[PDB]
C-alpha cells in the first residue's frame, strides 16, 4: 500500500496509474466512503467533502494517462485512504500529516535546554531522527529534547521524521 | 423563460414546478424509505457545472439556480 | 457579482518584502498591477490559483511572489505606488492597495 | 514586446463634441478578422474601468455613446456626445500577445464656459 508522509501544510499530489491514455473518468474517495474530489467527462467537480477546496488535479495531463491529486495546506486531519477508481480498480494510497517544531520561539540563551514538539496524524508512530551541523544526531521517539542549548548550537537542526522506511526532514528555530 | 449587457432574468413558475418535485420525491422514497430527503447546492469545481449553463443566440448564458435545490423535502410541503 | 477586495493601506521600510491580499466573492476562486504618477499601469502578472501557474513580465523576475497574495521582494522607493488586484481569464480590479516605501 | 502609442497626448473637446483618441501598434493584432485590443477609462480615487474590449464591442454597464473603430496598427477610441463625466484618463492596451502592454494614456478634458 503506497504512503505518503506530509509537513502539516505543505502540498501533497496523490497520483494514480492508467495505460489506455484518453484520461477516463476517475474518482478519490477516503476509508469512509466519500468524495472529494470528482469527473465528468473532462470538467472538475468538487464533493461536498472536508477537501473541497484543497483538492487539485493538473487537467492538461488528464489525456497523458495521469491524474495527480494535488492538495494545498496540508493539514494532520486530512490523513486518511483514498482509492483510485479510473476504470474498475480500487488502487489505494495513505497520507500521514504530521507537524515538528520547538517550543521556545525566540528567547533563548547559552546553557540552556531544548524541547521539540511533534504532533503526529492519530494513529502514527513516527520516529524523530535529529541530524545536526555539530554531529548532534539525536536519535529517539515523536517527542526529543536537548539538554544543552549554547551558541555553537547556532544553526536549524534538521530533526527528520521517519515511519515505515518513509522519512521528511524539517528545520529546527534556533535564536539566541 | 429566461430574457434580457451582463445581466437577465429567468422564470420559474412554483406552481407548477412544486408538482412535479413532489411526485419525484415521493418516487425516491421508495428507494429509501427509512431516509429523510434533503436538498441542497452545488459542492463547487468549475463554472460550467457548479452553476447552471446554456447555449442561446450566441450567447452563453450562466445562471445562478441555487435558490431551487438547497430547500428540504418532507411527506408534506 | 464579481467582486475583488485588497487590503488596507500599507508603510513598509525598503529592502524588505510586504505581502498583500485579494479576497473573491461571487464567482470561482481558481492579475496583478501597479500605477505611479507619471507611468500610468504596469501590468504586474499572473497567477492560477488551484495550480499555482505562474507568469511575468520581463521586468518582474526575481522581483514579486505570488484567497490570492502577492509579495513585493527587494523594495525600494519606485515600489511606491499603488497596486491593484485583477482576477484573469480581467473582468474586475481590486479597489486599490497604497503601498509606500519608506522608512519613516 | 507590443509598444502602443497614444495621440493626443492631451484633448479638450467642448461639452457634446465628439472626442477621438488614436492608438498605434509597433506589430500588426489583428488575428483572422479579430482585433484584441482593450481601452479603459480611469478617474481620481477608482480603478480603471473597462469601456471596450475586443475593438469593436460594448462592456456591459458602458453608454453606448463609447465605440472603437480602426484595424491594423491604427485604432480610435470615439466618444460622441461628450458630457461632463467623461473627464477622465483613457488607455489603449493590447492583448494580441505577451507580454501584455499599454497606451501612454490620453486625458479628457470636457472644455466648458
Amino acid at each position: 500500500k503506497k504512503v505518503v508522509l506530509g509537513k502539516k501544510g505543505d502540498t501533497v499530489e496523490l497520483t494514480c496509474t492508467a495505460s489506455q491514455k484518453k484520461s477516463i473518468q476517475f474518482h478519490w474517495k477516503n476509508s469512509n466512503q466519500i468524495k472529494i474530489l470528482g469527473n465528468q467527462g473532462s470538467f472538475l467537480t468538487k464533493g461536498p467533502s472536508k477537501l473541497n477546496d484543497r483538492a487539485d488535479s493538473r487537467r492538461s495531463l488528464w489525456d497523458q494517462g495521469n491524474f495527480p491529486l494535488i492538495i494545498k495546506n496540508l493539514k494532520i486531519e486530512d490523513s486518511d485512504t483514498y482509492i483510485c477508481e479510473v476504470e474498475d480498480q480500487k488502487e489505494e494510497v495513505q497520507l500521514l500529516v504530521f507537524g515538528l517544531t520547538a517550543n521556545s520561539d525566540t528567547h533563548l540563551l547559552q546553557g540552556q535546554s531544548l524541547t521539540l514538539t511533534l504532533e503526529s496524524p492519530p494513529g502514527s508512530s513516527p520516529s524523530v531522527q535529529c541530524r545536526s551541523p555539530r554531529g548532534k544526531n539525536i536519535q529517539g521517539g515523536k517527542t526529543l529534547s536537548v539538554s544543552q542549548l549554547e551558541l555553537q548550537d547556532s544553526g536549524t537542526w534538521t530533526c527528520t521524521v521517519l515511519q515505515n522506511q518513509k522519512k521528511v526532514e524539517f528545520k529546527i528555530d534556533i535564536v539566541v | 423563460n429566461c430574457t434580457r449587457i451582463r445581466q437577465a432574468h429567468c422564470n420559474i413558475s412554483k406552481a407548477r414546478w412544486n408538482e412535479t418535485l413532489g411526485q419525484i420525491v415521493a418516487k425516491l422514497e421508495e428507494q429509501f424509505p427509512n431516509k429523510t430527503i434533503i436538498f441542497n447546492h452545488s459542492s463547487g469545481g468549475d463554472p460550467e457545472i457548479v452553476t447552471h449553463s446554456f447555449n442561446c443566440g450566441g450567447e452563453f448564458f450562466y445562471c445562478n439556480t441555487t435558490p431551487l435545490f438547497n430547500s428540504t423535502w418532507n411527506n408534506t410541503r | 457579482q464579481v467582486q475583488l477586495k485588497q487590503s488596507g493601506t500599507e508603510l513598509v521600510r525598503p529592502g524588505t518584502s510586504v505581502k498583500m491580499s485579494c479576497k473573491a466573492a461571487g464567482y470561482t476562486f481558481t492579475g496583478w498591477v501597479k500605477q505611479r504618477p507619471g507611468h500610468g499601469l504596469e501590468w504586474i502578472g499572473d497567477f492560477y490559483p488551484g495550480g499555482d501557474y505562474t507568469l511575468y513580465s520581463e521586468n518582474f523576475m526575481g522581483k514579486a511572489s505570488l484567497t490570492a497574495y502577492m509579495q513585493l521582494s527587494s523594495l525600494t522607493s519606485e515600489d511606491s505606488a499603488i497596486y491593484y488586484c485583477a482576477r484573469g481569464h480581467f473582468a474586475y480590479w481590486g479597489q486599490g492597495t497604497l503601498v509606500t516605501v519608506s522608512s519613516a | 514586446d507590443i509598444v502602443l502609442t497614444q495621440s493626443p497626448a492631451s484633448l479638450a473637446v467642448s461639452l457634446g463634441q465628439r472626442a477621438t483618441i488614436s492608438c498605434k501598434a509597433s506589430q500588426s493584432v489583428d488575428y483572422d478578422g479579430d482585433s484584441y485590443m482593450n481601452w479603459y477609462q480611469q478617474k481620481p480615487g477608482q480603478p480603471p474601468k473597462l469601456l471596450i474590449y475586443a475593438a469593436s464591442n460594448l462592456e456591459s454597464g458602458i453608454p453606448a455613446r463609447f465605440s472603437g473603430s480602426g484595424s491594423g496598427t491604427d485604432f480610435t477610441l470615439n466618444i460622441h456626445p461628450v458630457g461632463e463625466e467623461d473627464a477622465a484618463t483613457y488607455y489603449c492596451q493590447q492583448s494580441h500577445e505577451d507580454p501584455w502592454t499599454f497606451g501612454g494614456g490620453t486625458m479628457l478634458e470636457i472644455k466648458r464656459t
